[PDB]
């Protein structure tokens, strides 16, 4: 028992043993998501989110509304039922970053994909009050006005496709004319229309 | 020859005008949350950007300056030399105090990698790495260079909460840059959640039980001036405690996309990982055995006991929600937030205010702080404000929780979101208004310690540090 | 030197700067037309200007600085406390409070040197015309004899004894206001009555009016940077008489007001 | 899972409970056995450890803790590709996914066909009778309200009167048929609206006259006092351009959608000046999202039946 | 009041169809003489046979400046006032003033040429993208509400709510090849070339600022070392 | 794509 | 001052000079650089007949 004395007296050797102990854990629940296949494999008939869905997903980044939401429907029927198919690892396979969330000051987003028309979306992320009275999310009156310039949409695509997102030169090409006049409004609720699309 | 106290009372200052500041933004969201106007439709100053900012300045520029302090200050004490080098001694300060003004000047502008405790992104993340190495090469180069036989539990804590929390850092920062402060994960869907999680719970636990728990076993024997408790149950827990939160991660994704074996591992890991938690808080509470009528004339050592009660509290329930069936009912819930602020308010903070009340009149040269009884008002002050914020938040996800999964014998929903948030608004109030409460002893703390640091003479400075 | 790039800029504030010579009673249009070299700033002044610039007026800075800091040295630094560090010296000659300005001065320089040089190349590689102060808008349109721009302003650094010279109504005594502006500094040494060097232990009338004369300085070069306005004509007016106050008082003042003791050795 | 990485958690996760339990019962061993007041002989900045045992309670607890451990990821999927031996799930084939043991989407399952089997007769009790009869049972009407309330008051209005852009689904006009069939059918496929922008076909002029003649003539308001408009003008391009969709009256045609443009209750889009002008220069629209993926044939006659009940 | 454009220099496609827009309908009265079509080549990425081809109208070389036959003292006599050379235009009067002056020229029956400039009142040039734009005119047409700053758009469908204002720049209908929006791009593009014209090494000088930068943070780091050590 | 986007304005019809 | 540390001192002198040698070369590159034929001198010629 006195043994542990020897960490003790040498940094070296307690640091070697802090840091195998605190690698053993890492290395058991990372490693093995990757070459897994049900964490890799996209659900059949799904897309990488156009240009445009990809600035509304940045713009959703931005304004911080994984805070208040999240895109990741539990199974249980109460959930299930409320919010729809329940989320599979299959369906984030191309979401860097995933947009789980962990917290729900607003109703989960995930399969907010065609359940409510672009004319809702649009004024209630104009002014969230309008449509619901007792709504605590923020107006954001400003998505409407701040139009995309589409500066790092090629990059962004790019880096993507980098990253494993099957992206291909017709959609590079075109981004930057996807997102030519469109404001950022048209952008952010593009992005969620497409959200959950996959499973019905 | 003396302490480079510099740095330390440096650090100290800079705790208190972070965590005052920090707190002070944590209200304004909690005050937005309650009433939506107090946005003003800025884009720079909506919930959305603004609680990232909370959720960062709080722990790494309040906790994270109150680690620095408390180490550089433990270490030396307990080790009898100098910092390894004044050089990166300031220079883990300056970096420091860097890596917080760009916390300031990023998220609001909204440049974020939406990671919960990740948010600072490319080429900031990257400096807050450069000077997490300085840090690391100051506190075991000081390790390195002793002049006593052995090192003690709290320089371990230290040193390991400083290794994971620069492994963790550059796993979860693994990324492409699209250009300066905008950032990929490498990480996709559950491989990317995994990691963030493995990083998150270590963001806490780490950086906010290991580093805290070093500086509980500093201030809690040296305030109440009696031995630890238990040589043996130090040890044991130090190495359960490190070897066991990095397998609890995976209790954040319980029941989302994630394989079920990972979830599965997580619960219960964290089902193994309460028993060292409470090791460490039996040790911190029984380090006051023969010293319990202390608690009556200081203040300070009120601050630390709640503090380590806090710990205990916030280590139960966290296993509890670690069961995925008590889960179920909570993962987006508010109860989530109450455990958060349970084991920040409760636990980080109190340890911190009780050992900052300790270090600043000893870094300073004063020998007692400029008001005692203020002490005693911030105390009952951030007591009555977690309190309140731990029960409203309780009540608040539970309430959500049985509604968002309330359903009627018809099988149809009772209940609608709406319905959830008009019933969750109450919560929401007396949450700010514990919120308050914690600002305002946080205020009294800043005046004490303005009022502490002025008046303190160059040499009643100078003679504190001499080594001994 | 700003003639030499020869833009719109360029060639009318050359234009009105050597009509000023002509605000002379007597000999100033034939000494206005000696110095343009022409009847009007033309090609011929250009070049006159260009070989001052390039030869004569460099050789005769770099003679001046020499002789500057030959000088200096000659009588030795000041310092921020102002006290005289001679008075009190070691055993072998050395000043209590003097280090030998190799190697301590010069790595403390060279560190300057480094920032100045972060800035210095932040303005070249970024924002070289810094919002058209450093390069003024106007000056990239080439000089033009017969438009001369909606207004004309100074380089930002000649701005202030422009608002001097635009806040006196007469043209002669506006130039002579705004050379004596800059001649005044020149007796600033006699001007001083105080007992003591450092502001640090002058009165506070000493304080209030560097802060006064200080203020006025920025105030007077940001009105020379616009057109005439009325609130900008007013301040420009409050801040030249604050300017010379500031001079042709400070015989008085010095001693009106009650100075600290310096202190023995300097601080720190 | 390969089989490779199934050992590689496996032995990970067993050697991580090892090592904690050899931990714990190192430490503890040649313990006194009985709080001491000796402290250890060494001294941090006067700090002291008393060299204490583990505390009974605390030990127990923690290979309590390794005992409940090893049997729940014995008895739940873990240590790799493990399916667990819960007797509930642990057999049989009635799931989906050919697995014999615990995951979200098992217990899932089993939920869904406890339900099932709860609440569907419910279902189809009223998901068969026609929806007059279904609007007249509390129960049913009340299912209907609850899913109303929980699936669309955030864009039909909390007390089923909508905001800007979103009917009144209580008041007696009906921009669609507000028959029973036609309601169900509007809460099936959804619908979409298809106002023209007459902006660049009849000109700013035209839309002004327009917008009056609407909004005197057919809504019966008057004009914003110091407003210029022709009305008669108004009136012709009306008879010409919008009589086709809107009746002669401008009292609308269910079958397209076109609303009662004689009653200023029913406008969605605004009934004054500005606003007439806006919708005719710009065009509406409007769009009504189809209800039957989303929630399925029963619940959407629920919802017919309880949005007949408010209305008639 | 100028209309705010947002510039892209690394925008290649745009710069080349400014590049067209000016080499078309601008050098016939204006000169770019600073800048050189091999240069203009290089930084668009215009393979230099396709420049002399599509761009050099005037015969000169590739590497020769992109003067043209107008002289100046002809022009001034012509037009009243000299077409100044647009080399350096975006630095006298940045990307802002140029958008909007190019987009506020309507008619005026009182002026030399039948045109006014909003931007640029009494100009003495010609409205020479009037088959472009089309006939541009100071009428009444709808323009966003805004009271003390509330501007006020469509919840709905996210377009503005307009009101009529009688003293505006509007486009008759059917007088120009591009609408509003294609020919605010077509300008767009102009500008962003003249941009380019004003400051071509803008690009290259922002890469080597922030090696410069990079170099002298190191070098502070350590001169800074050399100091605060030596000091003790 | 370059050349068409460089296409002179000016388009002149040719005999044959 | 109490105990120089040399070998720092050396070493902080050494890294200095060698750090402000390559800054001084990269400020000549410009000086050295604007020597080469400009694009006036690159004009080049046609054939002559
Ligand atoms: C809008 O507008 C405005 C602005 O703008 C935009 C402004 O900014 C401003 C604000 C203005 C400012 C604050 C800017 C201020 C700027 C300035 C100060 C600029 C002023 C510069 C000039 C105009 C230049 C003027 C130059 C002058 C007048 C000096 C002229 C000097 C000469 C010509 C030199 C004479 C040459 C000589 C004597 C030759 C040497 C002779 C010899 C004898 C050589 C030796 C010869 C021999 C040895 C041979 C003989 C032998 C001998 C002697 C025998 C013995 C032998 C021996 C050797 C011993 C204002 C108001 C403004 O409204
Ligand atoms: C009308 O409102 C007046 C406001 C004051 C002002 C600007 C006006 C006319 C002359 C200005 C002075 C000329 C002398 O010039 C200076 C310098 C030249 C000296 C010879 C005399 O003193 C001033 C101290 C003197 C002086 C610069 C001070 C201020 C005078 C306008
Ligand atoms: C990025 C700016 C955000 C987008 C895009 C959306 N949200 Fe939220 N959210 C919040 C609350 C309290 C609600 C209640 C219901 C309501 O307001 O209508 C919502 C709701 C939504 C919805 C509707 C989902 C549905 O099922 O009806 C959408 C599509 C939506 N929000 C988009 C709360 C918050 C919040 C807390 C302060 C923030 C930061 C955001 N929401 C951000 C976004
Ligand atoms: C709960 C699932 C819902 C029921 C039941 C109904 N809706 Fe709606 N709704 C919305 C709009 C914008 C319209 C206008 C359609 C158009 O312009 O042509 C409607 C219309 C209806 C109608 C017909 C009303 C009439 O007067 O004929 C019925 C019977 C109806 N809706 C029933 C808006 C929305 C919407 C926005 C996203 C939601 C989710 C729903 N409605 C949901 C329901
Ligand atoms: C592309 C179609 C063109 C652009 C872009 C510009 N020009 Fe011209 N222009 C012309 C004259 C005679 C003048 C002088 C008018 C006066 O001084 O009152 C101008 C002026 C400009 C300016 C103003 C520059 C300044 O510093 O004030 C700009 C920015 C400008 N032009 C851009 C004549 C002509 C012309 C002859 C028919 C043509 C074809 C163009 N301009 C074309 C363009
Ligand atoms: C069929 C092609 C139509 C013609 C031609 C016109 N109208 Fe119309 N109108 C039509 C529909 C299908 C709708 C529904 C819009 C919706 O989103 O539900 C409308 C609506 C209007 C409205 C306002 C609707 C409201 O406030 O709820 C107005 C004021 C209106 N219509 C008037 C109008 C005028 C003036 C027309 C000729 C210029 C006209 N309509 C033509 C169908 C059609
Ligand atoms: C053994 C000790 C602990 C365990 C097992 C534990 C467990 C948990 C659980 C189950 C959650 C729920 C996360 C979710 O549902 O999304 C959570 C969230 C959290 N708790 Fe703890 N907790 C412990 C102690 C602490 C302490 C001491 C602190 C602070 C000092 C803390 C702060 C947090 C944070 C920051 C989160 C993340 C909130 C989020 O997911 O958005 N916890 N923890
Ligand atoms: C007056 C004191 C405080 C107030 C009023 C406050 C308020 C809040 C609020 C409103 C939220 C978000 C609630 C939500 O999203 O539902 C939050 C989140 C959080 N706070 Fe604070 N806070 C305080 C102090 C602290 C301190 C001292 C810390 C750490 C040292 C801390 C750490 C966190 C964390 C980690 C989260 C994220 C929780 C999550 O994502 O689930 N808070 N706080
Ligand atoms: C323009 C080129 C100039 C150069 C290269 C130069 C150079 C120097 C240097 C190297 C020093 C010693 C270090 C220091 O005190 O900063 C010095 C001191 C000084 N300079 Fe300058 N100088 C220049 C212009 C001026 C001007 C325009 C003035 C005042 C009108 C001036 C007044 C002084 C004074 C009074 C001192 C010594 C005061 C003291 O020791 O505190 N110099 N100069
Ligand atoms: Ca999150
Ligand atoms: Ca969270
Ligand atoms: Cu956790």
């Amino acid at each position: 028992m006195k043994n542990h004395e020897i960490l003790e007296k040498n940094v070296g050797l307690l640091a070697i043993f802090m840091v195998i102990a605190v690698s053993i854990g890492g290395l058991t629940q990372i490693v093995p998501l990757f070459f897994q296949d049900v964490t890799n494999t996209p659900v059949e008939g799904m897309k990488p989110r156009t240009a445009l869905e990809l600035e509304g997903r940045d713009i959703y980044i931005r304004e911080g509304c994984v805070g208040c939401h999240s895109q990741m429907v539990r199974p249980f029927r109460a959930e299930t039922e409320r919010y729809g198919h329940y989320s599979v690892a299959g369906e984030s396979v191309w979401d860097h970053p995933f947009l789980w969330g962990s917290k729900r000051t607003g109703p989960d987003l995930a399969r907010v994909g065609g359940r409510y028309s672009d004319d809702w979306h649009r004024a209630h992320l104009y002014n969230p009050r309008n449509v619901v009275p007792e709504s605590k999310m923020p107006a954001y009156p400003w998505l409407v006005e701040n139009k995309l310039d589409g500066k790092d949409t090629a990059t962004k695509m790019e880096v993507l496709r980098k990253l494993g997102v099957p992206y291909t030169d017709e959609d590079i090409a075109g981004a930057r004319e996807a997102v030519k006049g469109k404001t950022e409004m048209d952008a952010l609720v593009a992005f969620l229309q497409g959200l959950g699309t996959s499973i019905k | 020859p003396a302490y480079n106290y510099k740095v330390v009372r440096q650090f100290a200052i800079m705790t208190v005008v972070w965590g005052v500041i920090g707190m002070g933004l944590g209200v304004l969201i909690a005050s937005q949350l309650v009433w939506p106007q107090m946005n003003f439709d800025l884009p720079w100053t909506s919930f959305g950007r603004l609680r990232p900012l909370h959720t960062n300045l709080v722990i790494f520029a309040f906790g994270g300056c109150a680690l620095f302090a408390t180490s550089y200050y433990t270490v030396q004490r307990t080790c009898q030399v100098r910092l390894f080098s004044d050089t990166l001694a300031a220079f883990t300060f300056w970096g420091w105090q860097a890596v917080a003004v760009i916390l300031l000047v990023s998220l609001p502008l909204g440049n974020t990698t939406t990671k919960e405790y990740a948010e600072i992104e490319f080429t900031g993340a990257i400096w807050l790495a450069i000077v997490w190495v300085a840090y690391a090469v100051v506190f075991f180069g000081t390790l390195i260079k002793r002049k006593v036989k052995h090192i003690y539990v709290g320089n371990w804590f230290f040193g390991s909460f400083i290794l994971t929390t620069a492994m963790l850092h550059i796993v979860n920062h693994m990324s492409l840059p699209v250009s300066w402060f905008k950032s990929y994960s490498m990480y996709s869907g559950a491989t990317d959640a995994m990691v963030q999680w493995w990083y998150g719970h270590n963001a806490v636990g780490f950086f906010l039980t290991t580093g805290f728990l070093g500086m509980m076993y500093y201030f809690v024997p040296k305030q109440a001036g009696r031995p630890v408790y238990s040589y043996r149950l130090s040890i044991v827990h130090f190495w359960a405690l490190i070897t066991l939160y990095i397998w609890a991660g995976p209790h954040h994704l319980h029941y989302t996309a994630l394989p079920d074996w990972a979830q599965s591992l997580g619960m219960v890991m964290s089902l193994i990982l309460l028993a060292p938690s409470w090791g460490g808080m039996i040790n911190g509470m029984m380090t006051l055995s023969g010293a319990w009528h202390k608690l009556r004339d200081d203040p300070i050592l009120r601050f630390l006991v709640v503090s380590l009660a806090f710990y205990g509290m916030s280590t139960f329930e966290g296993p509890m929600m670690a069961i995925k069936t008590v889960n179920a009912l909570s993962h987006y819930t508010d109860w989530t937030i109450g455990h958060v602020h349970a084991g920040a308010l409760g636990w980080v903070a109190m340890i911190t205010i009780g050992s900052l009340y300790h270090l600043i009149p000893k870094v300073y040269g004063v020998e007692k702080m400029h008001s005692v009884g203020l002490i005693n008002a911030h105390f009952w002050l951030a007591t009555i404000g977690t309190v309140l914020y731990i029960a409203s938040l309780w009540v608040n996800g539970i309430t959500q929780g049985l509604m968002w999964r309330a359903v009627n014998e018809d099988g149809t929903l009772t209940y609608s979101f709406v319905e959830s948030l008009v019933a969750s608004h109450p919560g929401f109030i007396v949450r700010l208004v514990g919120g308050g409460f914690f600002l305002t002893g946080m205020l009294l703390m800043s005046y004490n310690t303005w009022r502490t640091v002025r008046q303190a003479r160059p040499e009643g400075i100078l003679a504190a540090a001499r080594m001994a | 030197g700003y003639l030499l790039p020869w833009g719109q800029m360029s060639y009318w504030g050359a234009q009105v700067i050597i009509s000023l010579f002509g605000a002379i009673p007597v000999v100033g249009e034939d000494l206005a037309q000696w110095i343009r070299g022409d009847f009007l700033i033309s090609g011929i002044t250009l070049n006159r200007f260009f070989a001052l610039h390039v030869i004569a007026l460099p050789i005769v800075l770099l003679g001046l600085v020499v002789l500057h800091i030959l000088a200096l040295h000659e009588v030795g630094s000041n310092n921020p406390d102002g006290v005289d560090i001679k008075k009190k010296k070691d055993e072998n000659g050395v000043p209590l409070d003097g280090i030998a300005f190799h190697p301590y001065y010069t790595v403390k320089d060279i560190v300057g040197v480094v920032v100045f040089l972060f800035i210095f190349c932040t303005v070249i590689f970024f924002f070289p015309e810094m919002g058209g102060y450093f390069l003024e808008k106007p000056n990239f349109e080439m000089a033009n004899q017969f438009k001369t721009p909606e207004h004309i302003a100074p380089v930002w650094y000649f701005t202030p004894f422009y608002a001097i010279l635009r806040a006196v109504p007469d043209k002669l005594m506006g130039v002579v206001a705004m050379g004596a502006a800059i001649a005044v500094l020149f007796v600033l040494p006699w001007l001083d009555r105080s007992p003591v060097r450092s502001i640090r232990y002058k009165g506070w009338l000493s304080k209030l009016w560097l802060v006064i004369f200080a203020v006025s300085f920025v105030i007077l070069g940001y009105y020379g940077a616009q057109a005439p306005s009325p609130l900008g004509t007013t301040l420009s007016r409050v801040c030249t008489v604050l300017y010379f106050a500031f001079f042709i008082l400070m015989p008085f003042y010095t001693r009106m007001e009650k100075t600290k003791p310096v202190p023995e050795r300097v601080t720190g | 899972m390969t089989t490779f990485w199934s050992l590689y958690i496996t032995a990970l996760t067993l050697g991580t409970l090892l090592a904690l339990t050899w931990l714990i019962f190192a430490t503890r061993k040649g313990q006194r056995s009985s709080t001491t007041d000796e402290t250890v002989g060494h001294s941090y900045d006067g700090i002291e450890e008393y060299d204490n045992p583990l505390p009974k309670w605390w030990f127990m607890l923690f290979v309590g803790t390794l005992v409940f451990a090893v049997g729940y990821l014995a008895l739940y999927p873990g240590l790799g590709t493990w399916k667990g031996l819960m007797p509930g799930y642990q057999s049989a084939d009635e799931f989906a996914d050919k697995e014999k043991g615990w995951t979200g989407v098992h217990q899932w399952e089993k939920e869904m066909a406890k339900a099932d089997e709860k609440y569907g007769p419910i279902f189809a009790k009223f998901a068969a009778m026609p929806i007059e009869e279904v609007a007249k049972d509390p129960q049913a009407v009340k299912m209907g309200g609850r899913l109303f309330a929980s699936n669309c008051s955030i864009c039909h209005g909390s007390d089923a009167k909508g905001a800007y852009g979103f009917p009144n689904l209580t008041d007696a006009d009906w921009r669609w048929g507000g028959e029973p069939e036609t309601i169900k059918t509007t809460i099936m496929a959804g619908r979409h609206a298809a106002m023209p922008a007459w902006g660049e076909v009849i000109g700013e002029e035209g839309v002004k006259n327009v917008a009056a003649f609407v909004l005197t003539q057919m809504d019966g308001r008057k004009l914003p006092e110091g407003a210029k408009a022709d009305i008669e003008a108004g009136k012709q391009v009306f008879a010409t351009t919008c009589v086709a969709c809107h009746g002669p009256e401008g009292k609308g045609t269910p079958a397209m959608g076109a609303p009662d443009l004689t009653h200023p209750g029913a406008f969605i889009y605004g009934s004054s000046f500005a606003q007439l002008q806006q919708t005719i220069r710009y065009g509406r629209q409007g769009v009504m999202p189809a209800q039957q993926e989303h929630l399925g044939n029963d619940k959407v006659h629920l919802l017919a039946a309880y949005v007949y009940s408010l209305s008639h | 009041q100028l209309d705010h454009v947002d510039i892209d220099l690394t925008d290649k496609a745009a710069m080349q169809d400014g590049a067209r827009t000016f080499a078309n309908y601008c050098m016939g009265c204006h000169s770019a003489k600073f800048q050189r079509y091999e240069r203009v080549a290089t930084d668009l990425g215009i393979p230099a046979d396709l420049m002399m081809e599509k761009l050099v109208f005037t015969g000169a070389k590739i590497g020769d400046h992109m003067d043209i036959g107008m002289k100046p003292a002809d022009a001034k006599t012509w037009f009243g006032a000299a077409p100044p050379d647009l080399t350096l235009v975006a630095r006298v009067r940045g990307t802002d003033w140029l958008y909007s002056y190019l987009r506020s020229f309507y008619e005026d029956p009182k002026r030399p040429w039948g045109v006014n400039n909003v931007i640029f009142p009494n100009v003495g040039m010609p409205n020479v993208l009037a088959p472009l734009q089309g006939r541009q005119v100071i009428g009444c047409k709808q323009v966003q509400v805004v009271e003390d700053g509330k501007k006020q758009f469509d919840p709905l469908t996210g377009t503005p709510l307009t009101h009529e204002a009688c003293d505006q720049l509007t486009v008759v209908p059917k007088t120009g090849e591009l609408n509003e929006a294609q020919f605010d791009e077509k300008v767009k593009n102009l500008v962003t070339f003249l941009a380019y014209s004003a400051n071509p090494n803008k690009l290259a000088s922002e890469r080597i600022g922030t090696y410069v930068l990079l170099y002298l943070a190191f070098f502070f780091v350590f001169a800074y070392l050399l100091k605060r050590e030596y000091w003790k | 794509a370059i050349a068409k986007r460089l296409e002179p304005v000016g388009k002149v019809c040719v005999q044959g | 001052n109490d105990g120089v540390n040399a070998g720092r001192r050396r070493f902080l002198v050494a890294a200095t000079s060698v750090v402000g040698a390559a800054g001084a070369v990269g400020a000549a590159v410009p000086f050295v650089g604007s020597w080469f034929p400009s694009a006036k001198a690159k004009a080049a010629g046609a054939p002559v007949q």
